[PDB]
RNA sequence: AUAUACCGCCAUCUUCAGCAAACCCUGAUGAAGGCUACAAAGUAAGCGCAAGUACCCACGUAAAGACGUUAGGUCAAGGUGUAGCCC
């Protein structure tokens, strides 16, 4: 109730100025980032659930919105809708068919809230189809040339809603270069292509051909410079770690196709991203489960 | 159907405390450990030895103080400090939770050679988290 | 208290016509508005019988002075109920009508339910609103049919609480539960607005002569 | 504890009944208002039949003199051009004036339909109405 | 000895999404039934699903998976009702 409200407020206020003074800073700038901190040291909750672990928030975060009593002492209700059991709603959709009404005599940026927003707003339980029902109402009313006056209130249920290029270093001798690096399945590949070279590649210190005997590795080595057209432009030194020849290769393409990205233009970046060089392959071995061969493979029914 | 640890839904007159309403899959998720010790980190000790005096302890409370812990024993163990947390009601009469205060810690300490604290945070009732 | 309520409640009770509820319309006014017409002859209820002038080429025609002895006995009712300060609920599942229905409620200071009437509005009142909700002390049905030509189940359920019902009923609908039944046209938009505009003048008048009366006997 | 029985008795006798049981203390708002002001039928439910011998409605087909005079005009001249303007109270049809040309020829004295019919004509196209004959 | 008395831990449908107390209504107040969104009697706390969580993402896999079915399995994990032996 809103008594109890209340006297949660006094005694979170009460209890922040507490903890400021138990941490030694300033009760008047304390802010609810501090008291988050505060609570996380003094109380170290390692459950993974972040909901479950100590909380000291304002009652208003904490405590649910309570629909305030719909009626006064007479016993008359508030709202002429009221009866409806659904007056917030409905107020709504006659406020919006209003504006229909008026419209009708008259004449990539934002999305539509979800049905659990909508409900929070209207402090009431709806159901899917009425709020596809209003959604359409809205949507209507969005294309019926709604100006400003009915733009500000539209709004008020919209909701808002590129490769990450390194910086060029230097090295001492003066040359331009881009350091990236890339995993793929346990392999992790740091990788340092300069601006200008003969198109040596030089994995782990040793030449590339040496290193990946495997004619399929070099050609993975091969497709990122390939594609952009810059094969013999640039020179490489990988370090690569962990996996096999295959991942190995793998990782070193995603990390030189990331460090490329440096010197080759906007366009050619984007290029290479819709090519899927700059993914990170997020297939990895599948855990093992009891009671069965292996993550997929069951043990042979036996009827 | 997984029966482990689980108070198994009714009629909605079944009152439980925080620790029941959890199944065993939300320990560390939503509900901590009631005996905390280093006797199950890797490369330590004595997890065996740690376990029986637990259990022990735990027997050991629950027919010392009968009807009165209102939830689950909390057992800390600080270098060979024990510290047995344990919530109880208030039903029985302050004189007798002294005398079986003293009583607990001096035999705990003197059974198991180490200093025993017990502490006690008493409730009017058993916190009902929810009603199953 | 005991003066108080015997010369503001039971005062209006002792005259004919103590909110001039006649004078807000006339059988020409019906008429104008199109009261009289009902339904063709083959959709016409046995009930509504009685207050069918006729058959006008398979078109049943509303008797326009039944109509106007039941409306004044309606809107009498009506404006008493709101002298006394009750709830009065407008229904109609007429979706052509809704907005207008709404905003008369609205303006006139009273109640609606143009919506889909979910089972239990008034059985079930306790339990859906709250144990110390106060139902309607009046239901007014704009339409008493609902959207499949069968009668609204609010007409049930009010004459299960006890709640009187004012009804306009067409010449296809059923008037056996409706307390004040007013037989006219609930179809054609002329016929509904006067429905609307009557109903909304008489409240308004119970509620201003309600206050009226309370200020000369408080200020005496 | 007002009885949900809407088929036995109105709301009327039932909370009447209640309140002399002495179930009800205290009788509802609308009370002294129905009792005062009672409807013209007390609103108890019946359940409908159908009629099924040689019961019909007592319900009767609107009829006037005039309407005869008006299905001789429609088959004779057929609708006409001037549309029917149904929200003006005063509005009259070129039938409307045929018949009451015709009401006042009779009045004048005349018994023959067809006679009365073949004048009434004439008089309108002299008024200035373009009777068209459909045949 | 009794899993055909059980607790305990589970298999199974479940690679489901339903189980639902408390009310209301319909059926002439029978067992029973309760939906149509341009809506026509259902409202529903709670449990489950979902959500949240672990692992490498918001995917996937784990985990979870109610009420019930098979007197399903286990008296040989232990405890335990009943019954039985005590040189
Ligand atoms: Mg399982
Ligand atoms: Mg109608
Ligand atoms: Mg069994
Ligand atoms: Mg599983
Ligand atoms: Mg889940
Ligand atoms: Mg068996
Ligand atoms: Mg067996």
């Amino acid at each position: 109730t809103e008594d109890f409200i209340k006297k949660q407020i006094e005694e979170f206020n009460i209890g922040k100025r507490h903890l400021a003074n138990m941490m030694g800073e300033d009760p008047e700038t304390f802010t609810q980032e501090d008291i988050d901190r505060a609570i996380a040291y003094l109380f170290p909750s390692g459950l993974f659930e972040k909901r479950a672990r100590p909380v000291m928030k304002h009652p208003e975060q904490i405590f649910p919105r309570q629909r305030a009593i719909q009626w006064g002492e007479d016993g008359r209700p508030f709202h002429y809708l009221f009866y409806t059991g659904k007056q917030s709603y409905y107020s709504l959709m006659h406020d919006v068919y209003g504006m229909l009404l008026n419209l009708e005599k008259h004449q990539i940026g934002s999305r539509w809230l979800i049905k659990e927003e909508l409900e929070e707003m209207l402090v009431e339980k709806l159901s899917d189809l009425d709020y596809m029902q209003f959604i359409r109402l809205l949507e209507k009313l969005l294309t019926s040339q709604c100006g400003a006056a009915e733009e500000e209130f539209v709004q008020r249920f919209r909701r808002s809603v590129k490769q990450l290029i390194e910086p060029v270093q230097y090295d001492e001798q003066g040359m331009a270069f881009s350091k990236s690096e890339g995993k793929r399945k346990t392999a992790k590949a740091e990788a340092i292509v300069y601006k200008h070279g003969s198109g040596r590649i030089k994995v782990n210190g040793i030449d590339y051909q040496l290193y990946f005997p495997i004619t399929q590795d070099r050609e993975q080595l091969m497709f990122p410079f390939h594609f952009v057209d810059r094969l013999g432009k640039h020179d490489v030194t990988c370090t690569v770690s962990g996996g096999g020849r295959s991942a190995q290769a793998g990782a070193i393409r995603l990390a030189m196709a990331k460090a490329l990205c440096s010197f080759v233009t906007e366009d050619e970046v984007e290029w290479m991203r819709q090519a899927g060089l700059l993914t990170t392959d997020p297939r990895v071995r599948e855990r093992k489960k009891p009671g069965q061969e292996g993550a997929r493979r069951k043990f042979t029914w036996k009827k | 159907k997984n029966r482990a640890a689980r108070v198994r839904v009714s009629k909605g007159d079944k009152p439980v405390t925080y620790e029941e309403a959890h199944a065993p899959h939300y320990i560390a998720h939503r509900k901590g450990w009631l005996s905390l010790h280093t006797g199950n980190l890797d490369g330590e000790d004595h997890a065996a030895e740690r376990t029986v005096e637990d259990v022990f302890l735990r027997k050991f409370m629950w027919g010392t103080f009968p009807g009165c812990l209102a939830d689950q024993l909390v057992l800390k163990r600080r270098g060979n400090q024990l510290e047995i947390c344990a919530v109880v009601l208030r039903q029985l009469s302050p004189h007798k939770y002294y005398f079986l205060v003293g009583y607990s810690e001096t035999l705990l300490s003197y059974f198991y050679k180490c200093p025993v604290r017990l502490h006690l945070q008493t409730v009017p009732s058993k916190v009902v988290y929810k009603y199953l | 208290s005991t003066d108080f309520n015997d010369k503001i409640l039971n005062e209006p009770l002792k005259h004919s016509d103590f909110f001039n509820v006649k004078e807000l319309f006339s059988v020409r006014s019906l008429f104008d508005a199109r009261v009289h017409l009902g339904h063709k002859a083959g959709c016409r209820h046995r009930f509504m019988e009685p207050y069918i002038f006729g058959s006008r080429l398979d078109h049943d025609i509303i008797d326009l002075e039944q109509t106007a002895t039941h409306l004044q006995l309606a809107l009498n009712f009506t404006a008493h109920m709101a002298y006394r300060k009750g709830i009065i609920l407008f229904i109609s599942r007429n979706r052509q009508f809704s907005y207008l229905i709404e905003n008369m409620a609205r303006d006139c200071g009273e109640y609606a339910h143009t919506r889909y009437f979910r089972g239990g509005m008034l059985t079930n009142a306790r339990l859906l609103f709250g144990p110390t909700v106060r139902l309607p002390d009046l239901i007014i049905f704009l339409h008493t049919l609902n959207n499949i030509f069968e009668p609204h189940v609010a007409v049930r359920d009010a004459a299960k609480m006890n709640i009187p019902t004012v009804g306009i009923v067409d010449t296809n609908c059923n008037p056996c539960l409706i307390t004040y039944p007013v037989p006219g046209n609930d179809d054609s938009p002329l016929a509904v607005h006067l429905y609307c505009r009557l109903f909304q003048t008489a409240i308004t008048r119970a509620k201003e002569k309600r206050q009226q009366v309370e200020a000369l006997y408080r200020l005496q | 504890a007002g009885s949900r029985l809407e088929t036995v008795g109105s709301i009327f006798s039932r909370t009447r009944d209640l309140v002399r049981a002495g179930v009800l203390k205290e009788k509802p708002l609308w009370f002294d208002v129905y009792d005062a002001f009672p409807p013209l039928r007390e609103p108890v439910f019946q359940r409908p039949r159908v009629r099924y011998g040689k019961a019909k409605a007592p319900i009767q087909d609107i009829w006037y003199h005039e309407d005869r005079i008006r299905a001789k005009f429609y088959s004779v001249y057929g609708s006409g051009q001037r549309a029917f303007d149904l929200f003006n109270p005063n509005f009259k049809s070129t039938c409307q004036r045929f018949v009451e040309k015709y009401t006042e020829l009779q009045k004048l004295g005349e018994t023959d339909e067809e006679k009365l019919f073949v004048e009434t004509g004439k008089a309108l196209l002299a008024e200035g109405v373009i009777l068209r004959r459909v045949g």
